[PDB]
């Protein structure tokens, strides 16, 4: 049921400004994902959906064809129930994502992005898991992102608050 | 499409709620039956995709 | 009477439009071996009688909706009433009719199978009637030759008669269905032969009986004999009667009433096929201008024409134990009697007294009838179903123990490998010795039991 | 048209406020299946595609 | 009709142990039609 839900969005069901008509796949989303949040299965091994988990943060991240907040969120809610379920099971699927949030450390639709990284290292604690290549960025992607917090546009308490990362596992 | 979808739809609504299940109430297990053995579930796999 | 009580004897017939004027026919399962039902033919009776020892169900509880529902949730001759939960048992075997969770037809329908269950316990096993075309109401008593419909509880399906790619089946489907309970029997005076018992014909003392030929015969078992001795005990001299009435097979016997002999171990009909004498014949070749029979006192009496035909349970006469009756035929008219052509010296045979049929009899040859008990008259059903299963499987076996398969592994009709299976699993239970933590006494009469069913089951074979 | 038209009124009557009714439900469960021309040419029996 | 209805109550009501104020209240209330029917029943029957 995951294979073939998985490729309905194409490209976040085309986010870029295309057509602008078809809009029921996002109307439609509200209603699956809620369905996909019910159950947390996909934890043991044979997870060759990391392309799944890739367009649902394309989805939640790029959300141009016809915004909605209130789909928004649970779209977000999915995302953080998806990682907070299953981790450590590759090293790609989480750092590509996240190469947007350590480029563009400012932008206001990262805060998924840091949310998710964050709450995978408390949960994990490098308990059971290895490290590899993706290790070796978290100290450049946590120096630019700390960078950027002070250098430009000094961040508001609020976002701020919430921009505090446990920046453990050190070595 | 229409009209089966609202069939679906409705016979979905009339299924017993969890609870119920979980606590006898053999009438909702004998309803929950009866849905079953209305429509397979290959069915339903097959018309979401 | 004619008002449907409780703890009588029914058959649950329906009407098919399949045949071009009409069909009758009665629900029937033959239990051990088989759970599954079918319908019997019964217009057709003319020549092919129907099997109704495995038709007759009794109505053991008529309790209401919410009575039932508290009787379920606090497991562990009341008249009957539409809108009623009724509970019907196998006469043949100990089953309780029920719905079963299964299916085959090619077809769903939301149909299920309708079949028997071991024990009363669950909820399968009970249908609440409902009345039929507005000419009665609900809670309105229910009479006899009323027609209604039967819903399950469980399933909450009819019991419907299919007109399906197969050949009138039953199963519990949401068509509608109508059926009428023919009342069979009714309360019963003590001691009086009744239509449908299995007895043992006696003849003068308590030495001699009418019986047939054993196992590994000569001939096919078709010869009948007044054999005595240890023949008594054995299944051999099991004989029922089955009226040519249908809805009241189960009143008491009546002088000169026409009455059809069965051998209950081997299911042939004694008849006169004016060939070989008195044999017992085939079912399909059981006319009643050959089969049917009669039991009558004073034995001249210058007989008159049999009339006044009774609608119900009627008065008893025929007493068990003092039955000194003797047995005619309707259609030709000629008596029966021990025939005794020759006391050979060599004759190898205690009394091997065949039976033929006379004008006129002998003198002593007044038959006079005594019953067999419940147990000794269902292992002979049994017996008889378990041979003929075997038999035929013996039969589709050597139809093939010939020749290699090569290709097309159906040479010819499928062997019933579920069937033996069912009936192998069943006769293994029903031959598992007493448990040790009994009590003595009891321990004791169901070793006796035990024994009795086992000597039975060797003596008709079942063992070769 | 007409039976989807039928059809969502029922669904106002089984379920409300995100739950559901048991009486209404069942009832309407067992109308349905005791007519089962109610479901569509589809999935009425023998024959159905 | 209302001796069906009020057996029918009784089996509902034989599970529990302690009937509560509610069915107490139909009980009582079906009880005087049953008697408003009895005495109607023998006002047909008394001056024989």
């Amino acid at each position: 049921h995951v294979l073939d839900v998985g490729f309905l969005p194409d490209m976040r069901a085309a986010a870029s400004l295309d057509t602008a008509t078809f809009s029921t796949t996002e109307m439609a989303l509200a209603l699956n994902r809620y369905l996909c949040l019910a159950v947390l299965p996909l934890i043991t091994k044979c997870a060759p959906l990391f392309a799944g988990t890739e367009h649902r943060a394309i989805m939640v991240d790029s959300m141009l064809h016809t915004v909605y907040r209130l789909s928004r969120g649970r779209s977000l809610t999915k995302a953080q129930r998806d990682v907070i379920e299953d981790c450590l099971m590759a090293l790609c699927r989480y750092i590509r994502p996240s190469m947007l949030q350590h480029l563009l450390r400012r932008l206001v639709f990262d805060v998924p992005i840091l949310n998710e990284f964050a709450k995978m290292p408390l949960k994990l604690l490098t308990n059971h898991y290895e490290r590899c290549w993706k290790y070796y960025c978290l100290p450049t992607g946590w120096a630019n992102f700390g960078v950027t917090s002070e250098e430009e546009l000094h961040l508001t308490r609020k976002l701020f608050w919430g921009i505090f990362d446990s920046l453990a596992h050190k070595k | 499409m229409s009209f089966y979808a609202a069939l679906i739809d409705l016979l979905g609504r009339c299924a017993p709620e969890m609870h119920l299940i979980q606590a006898g109430k053999g009438e909702a297990l004998r309803i929950r039956a009866i849905l079953r053995s209305l429509v397979p579930l290959d069915d339903l796999v097959g018309i979401i995709s | 009477v004619q008002f449907l009580r409780t703890d009588d004897e029914v058959v649950l017939q329906c009407s098919a439009t399949v045949l071009k004027e009409q069909l009758k026919l009665c629900l029937a399962a033959e239990g051990f071996g088989n759970r599954l039902c079918f319908l019997e033919p019964t217009s057709n009776a003319q020549n092919v009688p129907p099997d109704l020892a495995i038709c007759c169900f009794t109505l053991e509880q008529s309790l209401s909706v919410r009575a039932l529902q508290e009787m379920l949730a606090n497991t562990v001759h009341r008249t009957l009433l539409y809108g009623h939960a009724i509970l019907l048992r196998h006469a043949h075997s100990r089953m309780y009719l029920s719905c079963l969770t299964t299916s085959r037809s090619m077809t769903d329908k939301l149909a299920f199978d309708v079949g028997l269950q071991e024990d009363a316990t669950g909820e399968a096993c009970w249908w609440t009637m409902h009345p039929a075309s507005k000419q009665r109401s609900e809670g309105e008593k229910v009479r006899v030759g009323d027609d209604l419909i039967l819903v399950s509880v469980s399933s909450e399906r009819y019991l419907h008669l299919s007109t399906a790619s197969g050949e009138l089946q039953v199963d519990a489907s949401f068509m509608q269905t109508l059926w009428n309970m023919n009342p069979i029997c009714s309360c019963c005076e003590e001691g009086y032969v009744t239509g449908g018992h299995v007895l043992r014909l006696f003849h003068g003392h308590m030495d001699e009986c009418l019986t047939i030929s054993a196992a590994d015969s000569d001939d096919q078992r078709r010869l009948v004999y007044y054999e005595g001795g240890a023949v008594c005990t054995h299944a051999r001299s099991l004989w029922r009667l089955e009226p040519l009435r249908i809805s009241w097979s189960g009143s008491h016997l009546r002088w000169g009433q026409p009455l059809r002999i069965r051998h209950v171990t081997t299911g042939r009909y004694l008849a006169l096929t004016e060939d070989q004498g008195l044999v017992v014949v085939d079912a399909c070749k059981a006319h009643t201008k050959a089969t049917s029979f009669c039991f009558r006192v004073s034995k001249e009496k210058l007989d008159t024409a049999p009339k006044r035909d009774v609608e119900g349970m009627g008065p008893p006469e025929i007493k068990y134990g003092e039955s000194l009756c003797f047995v005619q035929h309707v259609a030709s008219g000629l008596w029966l009697t021990y025939a005794a052509p020759d006391p050979k010296a060599l004759r190898l045979g205690v009394l091997k007294k065949k039976a033929i049929l006379h004008q006129e009899g002998h003198m002593d040859d007044a038959l006079f009838l005594t019953r067999c008990q419940q147990e000794e008259s269902q292992a002979a059903r049994m017996i008889h179903s378990t041979a003929g299963l075997y038999n035929q499987f013996i039969k589709g076996l050597d139809s093939f123990s010939g020749k290699p398969r090569g290709s097309g592994p159906p040479a010819g009709p499928a062997l019933p490998i579920e069937a033996v299976i069912l009936s192998l699993q069943d006769l293994i239970g029903y031959f598992e010795p007493p448990s040790e933590e009994l009590q003595h006494e009891e321990k004791q009469s169901k070793l006796r039991s035990l024994r009795n069913r086992q000597s039975l089951f060797q003596e008709e074979g079942m063992l070769s | 048209c007409g039976g989807e038209r039928y059809l969502d009124f029922l669904r106002f009557a089984v379920f409300v406020n995100g739950e559901s009714v048991e009486e209404n439900a069942n009832v309407v469960v067992r109308l349905l299946i005791r007519k089962p021309e109610c479901f569509g040419p589809a999935l009425r029996g023998e024959g159905g595609s | 009709r209302l001796q069906e209805s009020i057996s029918d109550f009784y089996w509902y009501y034989s599970g529990k142990d302690v009937i509560e104020e509610q069915g107490k209240r139909n009980f009582s209330k079906a009880m005087s039609v049953a008697k408003q029917v009895f005495n109607s029943l023998t006002e047909y029957i008394q001056g024989p």
